[PDB]
């Protein structure tokens, strides 16, 4: 198995949720003679999705034709903003966010909105952080809808991440 | 000898009032030599001793500081020496009245003298300026021995001015010299920066005339009226939308519903709410509540209130409303309108002052029952130990009182019996709605008992359609779903109102001088009363903020002001010293000034464009 091993961990990182191209996985390992899907996870939560992850969302999912997602999948995060509330004002109270999230697999960009209270997100919540998202996500009008329930933030960090290349 | 003590008060009726009490009503009363000023005599006992009373009054403050000469054109140059070089002097306010030589001569033969003068420090101020036209010409003191005495009080009836002479105090000269600090500091820099400005703008433009002036407080009060602009001609309005939804009641009416989201500014995120609501038929309630919640009466009534109110849903002005409020003093008909406390000591007769209302037909019916029942006790405040609450101290009439003397006393009575009623207690009621995935919740009160809200219907709870009483699980027919598009709106202009609270908050025009900083901006022609008191600046008034911040921000923000005014109250506490506060803040602004005419660029290019 000389590289079946790594053929396994693809599997293994799936049923995780993270899709990741064969080239990436091999720019994550730190040997060619032992995968370790551990080290894999860890480093690519600091990597810029764009550039290791394999596609998985439908090319047209922002179309409105597409009204769920299945998971697991993970994700990163491009963008955040309150779109219950206004531009120059932002964050004071009488609002109750309500974020809206830009995200992408690496090559499919899409929408989230904050459908339920999500104590685990906010405003603030830096750019190229991971989600998992987990059981059926629906998407009315091309919207994710994400609660509690089926998100899940692993973290990471992306520095000076740009919106678009 | 039968000895004569002397008494004087600050206006001609507040002497005659006085003087009515003290004597029982035993009073002989002739003309003065102006003609405005009486005398009031009678026999009586002082220090355990007979004695002959003597009671007149001044007119106001007795003397205004202006320079000793020359200094007093506008066209000698060089403005920059009225800091440091320029001497002062006291100068008659009024020479027509001639105060000086009318106290000089009253007070030539008294042997004590007991001052009546109002007991903010104003009048604590004209005290010295009385004792120095009399001190030299009294008769002389044995030990020598007290022959000076100060009377304090804060309303104008039998119980405070009678209690007032049985404990004589002595003047405070600490506060007095800060009132003169306070004065010399506004004149200086302000006649300085004000007289440069009107020369170097003489003739310089065509639409320009004698307007321009420069004010320590009165230019950080046009920088509020300013900076609201500001903000509001740069604001940029943004589009969002809220979706509302309407339900039909088995009495057959439209219960209007409230979105919990509120609000959201996205197109497609609003059309996306409406497209999962608007096929909906049913609404579904998730849950009810009731909760007994109570609207508080109000504070004690204090100055920075009684102006707002007065400006806010009376219409008046803060100088107009202060000089009003200082009749009915006057009059006796509320206590000293001057004070910053909003709580009563416990000591005060509420009970004594609440029974001359008790008798007018508006407010009869409660405040009899509150007699009977017993008062209930003020909400606690703050007490600044000045004086107390603006409370009515004697009965009047709508035929007695004029326009808007009566409309004023209107309020301030029914405030007062506000604050001694009981609280507002009313019903919260709330359902929360299901409609598709989205929440939605109806609210309403219902008032119990409409408390301290019958004497002030404007305060009162709006009367509202009683909710349907309903049960969790309880479904009703959606009427109607539309989304509604709206914008954001910019700010208005800032209200008498708006700007009485940003003063208060930063400190300054304290001691009640705030109506008289607040009307200098408006007779200068640097802001307009528009619709709803609202302050709308010049063209004039615009560009010398403008132009001020541009050279120095500190002219402007109240930062400054707000700490020499902290300084001289220390001065008055006796805890900072006169001479040293004076030194420190003129070379601070004699630094600034020099700065100011080297940058004097910033000013005139706007000048330019807008002239
Ligand atoms: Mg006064």
């Amino acid at each position: 198995g000389p590289g079946h091993m790594a053929q396994v961990a693809g599997a293994a990182l799936s049923q995780a949720g993270w899709y990741l191209s064969d080239e990436g996985i091999e720019a994550c390992t730190s040997s060619p003679d032992k995968v370790n899907v551990n080290d894999i996870i860890l480093i690519a939560l600091n990597t810029d999705l764009r550039t290791i992850g394999k596609k998985f969302l439908p090319s047209d999912i922002n179309s409105g034709k597409v009204e769920k997602l299945e998971g697991p999948c993970v994700l990163q995060i491009q963008k955040i903003r309150n779109v219950a509330a206004p531009k120059d004002n932002e964050e004071s109270q009488a609002a109750p966010r309500m974020l809206r999230l830009q995200m992408t697999d690496g090559h499919i960009s899409c929408t989230a909105v904050e459908f339920s209270y999500m104590s685990k997100i906010s405003l603030n919540t830096p750019p190229g952080t991971k989600v998992k998202l987990s059981g059926i996500v629906d998407i009315k009008n091309g919207f994710l809808l994400l609660n509690d329930s089926n998100t899940t933030v692993l973290g990471g960090e992306v520095e000076h991440l740009i919106e678009k290349w | 000898h039968m000895k004569t003590v002397l008494m004087v008060a600050e206006k001609p009726s507040l002497a005659q009032s006085i003087a009515k009490i003290l004597s029982r009503g035993s009073l002989s009363s002739h003309k003065g030599l102006n003609g405005a000023c009486s005398v009031h005599e009678y026999t009586g006992t002082f220090a355990g001793q007979p004695v002959r009373f003597k009671m007149t009054s001044v007119c106001g403050h007795v003397m205004t500081l202006d320079f000793l000469g020359k200094y007093n054109k506008w066209d000698k140059v060089d403005p920059a020496e009225l800091f440091s070089q320029a001497p002062t002097e006291k100068k008659e306010a009024n020479p027509k009245l001639n105060m000086v030589k009318f106290l000089q001569v009253e007070g030539r033969g008294c042997d004590y003298i007991v001052l009546w003068l109002d007991c903010d420090k104003e009048g604590e101020n004209i005290c010295f300026e009385v004792l120095d036209a009399v001190l030299p010409v009294m008769n002389k003191a044995h030990g020598g021995e007290k022959t000076v005495f100060r009377a304090r009080f804060s309303s104008i009836t039998d119980t405070d001015i009678c209690n007032a002479m049985a404990c004589l105090g002595e003047p405070d000269h600490n506060e007095a010299l800060s009132v003169d600090a306070r004065q010399e500091l506004d004149l200086r820099i302000g006649c300085a920066f004000t007289r440069f400005q009107t020369k170097y703008f003489q003739g310089k433009y065509g639409d320009l005339d004698s307007l321009i002036s420069f004010g320590p407080c009165q230019t950080p009060t046009l920088g509020f009226c300013v900076e609201r602009h500001d903000k509001i001609q740069s604001f940029k309005p943004e589009t969002y939308w809220v979706l509302q939804a309407k339900v039909n009641t088995d009495k057959d009416r439209s219960l209007l519903l409230d979105w919990d989201r509120v609000r959201v500014f996205d197109r497609e995120i609003a059309q996306m709410f409406l497209n999962m609501t608007k096929l909906e038929k049913e609404a579904q309630v998730e849950a009810t509540s009731r909760k007994e919640k109570a609207k508080q009466r109000p504070l004690a009534l204090n100055t920075v209130e009684m102006l707002r109110v007065a400006s806010s849903s009376l219409g008046m002005g803060p100088q107009h409303a202060m000089q009003t409020a200082e009749r009915l003093y006057t009059q006796g008909y509320i206590s000293y309108p001057r004070t910053e406390t909003t709580h009563y000591p416990e000591n005060f007769d509420l009970k004594g002052s609440l029974r001359q209302q008790a008798n007018h037909p508006y407010w009869a019916d409660t405040v009899k029952r509150l007699l009977a029942e017993g008062i209930n006790r003020p909400r606690k405040g703050h007490d600044a130990g000045d004086h107390p609450p603006i409370t009515p101290m004697k009965s009047a009439t709508e035929a007695e009182l004029g326009g808007d003397a009566w409309r004023l006393y209107e309020y301030i009575t029914r405030h007062f019996i506000a604050t001694v009623s009981h609280d507002c207690k009313y019903l919260q009621s709330t359902i929360s709605f299901r409609i598709g995935p989205e929440l939605f919740t109806c609210s309403g009160k219902t008032v119990l008992s409409p408390g301290f809200t019958e004497v002030m219907p404007w305060q009162s709870v709006p009367l509202e359609e009683s909710l349907p009483t309903c049960q969790r699980g309880d479904a009703f027919p959606v009427g109607e779903v539309k989304m509604l598009e709206k914008q954001t709106n910019p700010p208005d202009y800032l209200t008498e109102a708006e700007l009485i609270t940003l003063m208060e908050k930063h400190g300054i025009g304290t001691d009640a001088s705030i109506p008289v900083h607040i009307n200098n901006i408006c007779q200068r022609n640097y802001v307009t009363v528009e619709s709803g008191r609202r302050l709308k600046p010049t063209n004039l008034g615009i560009v010398l903020v403008h132009g001020y911040y541009k050279i120095d921000a500190e002219l402007v923000l109240p930062t400054i002001r707000s700490a020499v005014e902290k300084q001289l109250n220390l001065i008055a506490q006796g805890k900072a010293d006169y001479r040293q506060v004076l030194g420190h803040t003129l070379d601070v602004f004699k630094r600034k000034f020099h700065y100011f005419v080297d940058s004097i660029a910033g000013m005139d290019e706007l000048m330019e464009v807008s002239f």
